[PDB]
């Protein structure tokens, strides 16, 4: 029972340039407890951000998790060719995860 | 819970001698009619002995203990309730406690409270009971505690043509304390002193408290 | 009724003689290994102090228990140091511990920060900070119970069946002891050559019916020489003098 | 390598029972970590099936996932056989099972490891 | 041995003391309390090594 909201719903920027994506959650706030997912079309997805504090392995310096209200911001250093695809953020505190429709960057 | 008295009526002291009390039983093992010399620690012969009353009078003063020491006390209802026995004796040290009160013997090894003027026995007029139990607050860590079933004990308090006399004496080796006590009925002796005679004696207790003990003070109520 | 394993009940016994051939009589009582003393010489030693330690235990994990082994459940709730004194006691109960419905009045430890002392009885409800930020108020992801219940039921074979097991662990002659087991009484012989050991006293010569008159505590006789020449026979008032044939 | 091994596409019919399995190479299921089941349809809002842990037993489920869909996990196989019932037309989408590397060392408030899943589809 | 030796073995258990340089060699079933624990060790019965 999770409402989320992603804002650029599309982008349209020339390649190689930096981006920025903001989400909210319509449940109790939770500041540590966001992580940013990528799922590609027909691949298995991969994880961008954890807690909003810090990188898994093998994961770019672009991507960066801020935010000091309930809107959680992710920004990335340069649209990476390989990097376009579809963006969702995922509360863990609050009920069962309602996965939003997702932020997808392409050109 | 103790209540600060005072009203110490304090009278000059008086002389007495321990004229042959306190031969005991070393290690009593058949020895029949035959002479033996052993060495232990006694009371040496005719030893002094310093003299005080309780009778509205009230006295309990302090006196130091000093590696072994006898102490007298003449009643019949045994009005005296307690012994303490200890080194500084103000809630610092583990102290010895021996209480021969109501109706029965308590020995108690712990780091009393101790009031300035402790008592057991005051209560409205002339009747008694065991108000104000316990005359200690502090109990930190101790360990030592017995109660020791009645031995021939006194019932109302009778004054006049005095039948019960009580002696302790101390003994301290090293550590190894231990307690001699004659509680004697029966002496038709009222006016000034101890009864001069021989009486063989046995060892009350043995007990290796292992602590220090130099000082003391009376309560009687 | 008996105590958790992280929550065991310490029992101390003293001051009295302690027989360990009525207790060696049970019927569920299999598991057994002392490393001390032999089990066959627990009848003539003087204890301090004793205090024992009852805790139930799965069927599996029975032998983790045992001194210098590590485990789930005897590295979190309850070990032994490894220079364990005596031995414990362990016998089946799955006839009464074991519920039909499922037993649950136990809970054991699998999770927590660090190990703790053989020999504690400190132990607390505080939640496992699994994750790595800190975790307080509810569970959330990475917030778990560290303790788990007992699960047992009558259809579970070997390794799942209540064990009912007491520790005996004890010092050993540090203080003047408590705690003695039986002593020989190897019957008494009379007006005949004899070795004794009475209550101490060793020597030799033939034992003779004899009639002084001691006195309430007087055990000993005393001579001119100060040899023994009377003893108040233990278990009994009679008093025998010896001498030579 | 850390890697998670599933079956291929399977295609079935409703009214029937459905049995998943995947595990893991390189990765146990331990005491601590705890795995999740998401299915992704195509191109549409993923939804949460479902999360259980091996080794506490808890167990939690979305509200409309608690009267068709289980999840038992397996200590000794490290897996997680997942039960489905009274299957329908909307279940033909990729089921994936995720899991992050935490076994009693450390871990973060994040799922790491995912799985290509199964392609289930259901006429 | 890391894996362990276990061929190194001593004796705990016996009826009697014995006198000065004297061996044992083999081992009998000892049986421990009254009833005669003949057959295998268990119950009163057990292994000397
Ligand atoms: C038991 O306590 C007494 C204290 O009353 C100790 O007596 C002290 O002895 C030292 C020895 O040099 C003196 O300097 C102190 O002045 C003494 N104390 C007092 C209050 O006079 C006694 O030494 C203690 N017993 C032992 C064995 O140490
Ligand atoms: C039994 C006990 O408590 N003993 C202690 C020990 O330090 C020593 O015997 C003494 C001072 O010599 O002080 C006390
Ligand atoms: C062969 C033989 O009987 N030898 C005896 C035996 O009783 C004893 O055990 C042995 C050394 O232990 O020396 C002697
Ligand atoms: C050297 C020798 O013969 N020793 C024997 C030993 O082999 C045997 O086991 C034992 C009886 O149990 O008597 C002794
Ligand atoms: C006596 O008074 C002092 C302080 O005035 C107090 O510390 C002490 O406890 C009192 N003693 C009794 C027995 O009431
Ligand atoms: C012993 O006591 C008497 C009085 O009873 C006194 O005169 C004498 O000086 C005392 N002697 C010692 C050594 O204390």
């Amino acid at each position: 029972e999770i409402v989320l909201t992603q804002s650029p719903g599309t982008l349209s920027l020339s390649p190689g340039d930096r981006a920025t994506l903001s989400c909210r959650a319509s449940q109790s706030v939770r500041i540590s407890y966001l992580a940013w997912y990528q799922q590609k079309p027909g691949q298995a997805p991969r994880l961008l951000i954890s807690g909003s504090s810090s990188r898994a392995t093998g994961i770019p310096d672009r991507f960066s998790a801020s935010g000091s209200g309930t809107d959680f911001t992710l920004t990335i250093s340069r649209l990476e060719p390989e990097d376009f695809a579809v963006y969702y953020c995922q509360q863990y505190a609050n009920s069962p995860w309602t996965f939003g429709q997702g932020t997808k960057v392409e050109v | 819970q103790c209540v600060n008295l005072t009203t110490r009526t304090q009278l000059p002291p008086a002389y007495t001698n321990s004229f042959t009390r306190g031969v005991y039983y070393p290690d009593k093992v058949f020895r029949s009619s035959v002479l033996h010399s052993t060495q232990d620690l006694f009371l040496p012969f005719f030893s002094n002995v310093t003299w005080f009353h309780v009778i509205k009078r009230f006295d309990n003063p302090v006196l130091p203990f000093n590696d072994g020491v006898y102490f007298a006390s003449i009643e019949k209802s045994n009005i005296i309730r307690g012994w303490i026995f200890g080194t500084t004796l103000d809630s610092k040290t583990q102290s010895l406690l021996i209480v021969n009160n109501a109706t029965n013997v308590v020995i108690k090894v712990c780091e009393f409270q101790f009031c300035n003027d402790p008592f057991l026995d005051h209560k409205n007029n002339k009747s008694w009971m065991e108000s104000e139990f316990r005359v200690y607050s502090s109990a930190n860590n101790c360990t030592f505690e017995y109660v020791s079933q009645p031995f021939l004990m006194d019932l109302e308090g009778k004054q006049g043509n005095f039948k019960n006399l009580r002696e302790f004496v101390f003994k301290n080796i090293d550590g190894y304390f231990k307690i001699y006590s004659k509680h004697t009925p029966i002496l038709v002796r009222e006016p000034e002193d101890l009864p001069q005679g021989f009486s063989a004696l046995e060892p009350l207790v043995d007990l290796p408290i292992g602590i220090n003990i130099t000082r003391f003070q009376t309560l009687l109520a | 009724r008996f105590a958790s394993v992280y929550a065991w009940n310490r029992k101390r016994i003293s001051n009295c003689v302690a027989d360990y051939s009525v207790l060696y009589n049970l019927a569920p009582f299999f598991t057994f290994k002392c490393y001390g003393v032999s089990p066959t010489k627990l009848n003539d030693l003087c204890f301090t102090n004793v205090y024992a330690d009852s805790f139930v235990i799965r069927g599996d994990e029975v032998r983790q228990i045992a001194p210098g082994q590590t485990g789930n459940i005897a590295d979190y709730n309850y070990k032994l140091p490894d220079d364990f004194t005596g031995c414990v006691i362990a016998w089946n109960s799955n006839k009464l511990d074991s519920k039909v419905s499922g037993n649950y009045n136990y809970l054991y430890r699998l999770f927590r920060k660090s190990n703790l002392k053989p020999f504690e009885r400190d132990i607390s409800t505080e939640i496992y900070q699994a994750g790595n930020k800190p975790c307080n108020g509810v569970a959330g992801f990475n917030c778990y119970f560290p303790l788990r219940s007992y699960s047992f039921r009558p259809t579970y074979g070997v390794g799942h069946q209540p064990y009912r097991v007491v520790v005996l662990s004890f010092e050993l002659l540090h203080a003047p002891a408590t705690v003695c087991g039986p002593k020989k009484s190897t019957n008494l012989v009379k007006n005949k050559c004899v070795n004794f050991n009475f209550n101490g006293l060793k020597g030799t010569g033939v034992l003779t019916e004899s009639n002084k008159k001691f006195l309430p505590f007087q055990q000993f006789g005393r001579d001119i020489a100060d040899t023994t020449d009377a003893v108040r026979d233990p278990q009994t008032l009679e008093i025998l003098d010896i001498t030579p044939c | 390598q850390m890697q998670l091994v599933q079956s291929g596409p399977e295609v079935k019919k409703p009214g029937t029972s459905v049995k998943v399995s995947c595990k893991a190479s390189g990765f146990t299921f331990t005491d601590v970590s705890s795995l999740q089941w998401v299915r992704q349809a195509r191109g549409q809002r993923l939804e949460w099936i479902g999360w259980t842990v091996v080794g506490t037993g808890n167990t939690n489920y979305a509200p409309r996932f608690q009267e068709r869909v289980t999840i038992t996990t397996d200590k000794s196989t490290s897996t997680a056989y997942m039960e489905l019932s009274s299957l329908r037309s909307e279940d033909t989408a990729v089921y994936y099972c995720a899991a992050p590397f935490c076994s009693e060392t450390s871990c973060s408030d994040g799922f790491d490891l995912w799985g290509q899943g199964t392609k289930v589809t259901v006429s």
